[PDB]
């Protein structure tokens, strides 16, 4: 019952104050259930950045030891992101169960979190090579690569 | 931890919304779950398809509901804005007096 309890609390917290242009909410079934343990997000690139116009789905995973353990996030397979798998993982510090997480960091704190992350990617957390090539050794190419991604996720 | 005494294969979750959460628990905007499902929520928020669902879940029998209420099932009940939070225990009943338990429920523990 403690992770339930603290994802309805996240639950209300996030409907009465959240940032503008994300979204955060439990998946609904095929049946009808509403899962708790399972939302769905929507992160917006940030203005004045090559994210800009996107909006990235994004799905939390949580388990009943949350908020003991940080749920799992996942872009679609294939994202284009140097701290992200090709699974769709992604990888951030305080989603780290080892070392950053603690119980008290907010739903919103992550996904704020996530969103730092796009035009600020993590030199030390190389997830993929394909996004962390680029940008490493290449930034014109992994700036279009950025944009052109950009386009296929509008609001 | 409230009683709700109501026959479950007869009474539809709207029933239960509006004859015990807003009614007597004077929930406005109700969050109600089952474990971890929510089987309701209302507000201005909530996008068309979970709307759409929720109102789908108006209109199911108890016992039907996408996670069926049954004899025993324990739901949760907070509000979105009123700091209110109540367990209810769901004990099925067949029949209930028509004048003495006019709504077809049952709600004990409650002041």
């Amino acid at each position: 019952g403690i992770a339930r309890g603290r994802l309805a609390e996240e639950r209300k917290s996030w409907r009465k104050n959240h940032p503008h242009g994300f979204v955060a909410k439990p998946e609904t079934g095929q049946d009808g259930t509403v899962n708790l343990m399972v939302w769905h997000c929507t992160i917006p690139g940030k203005a004045g950045t090559d994210w800009e116009g996107g909006f990235f789905p994004l799905t939390m995973h949580f388990s009943e030891d949350y908020p003991s353990k940080p749920p799992k996030c996942k872009f679609p397979q294939g994202f284009f992101h140097p701290n992200v798998y090709p699974s769709g993982t992604v990888c951030l510090s305080i989603l780290n169960e080892d070392y950053g997480w603690r119980p008290a960091i907010t739903v919103k704190q992550i996904l704020v979190g996530i969103q730092d992350l796009l035009d600020t990617p993590n030199p030390a957390d190389p997830a993929q090579t394909d996004g962390y090539h680029l940008f490493c050794q290449d930034p014109v190419e992994y700036k279009k690569r950025v944009k052109l991604q950009s386009k296929q996720y509008p609001a | 931890p409230l009683v709700l005494e109501i026959n479950t294969r007869k009474s539809k979750l709207r029933d239960l919304v509006d004859r015990i959460v807003k009614t007597k628990l004077g929930m406005n905007l109700p969050l109600i779950m089952h474990g971890n499902s929510l089987l309701y929520e209302v507000g201005d928020d909530l996008d068309d398809i979970m709307v759409a669902n929720y109102n789908a879940n108006l209109e199911k029998y108890l016992s039907e509901l996408p996670s069926p209420i049954l004899n025993g099932s324990i739901l949760t009940v907070e509000d979105l804005q009123q700091e209110l939070s109540c367990k209810i225990n769901v004990k099925h009943r067949e029949e209930f007096d028509e004048e003495k338990e006019p709504e077809g429920m049952v709600l004990s523990g409650w002041t």
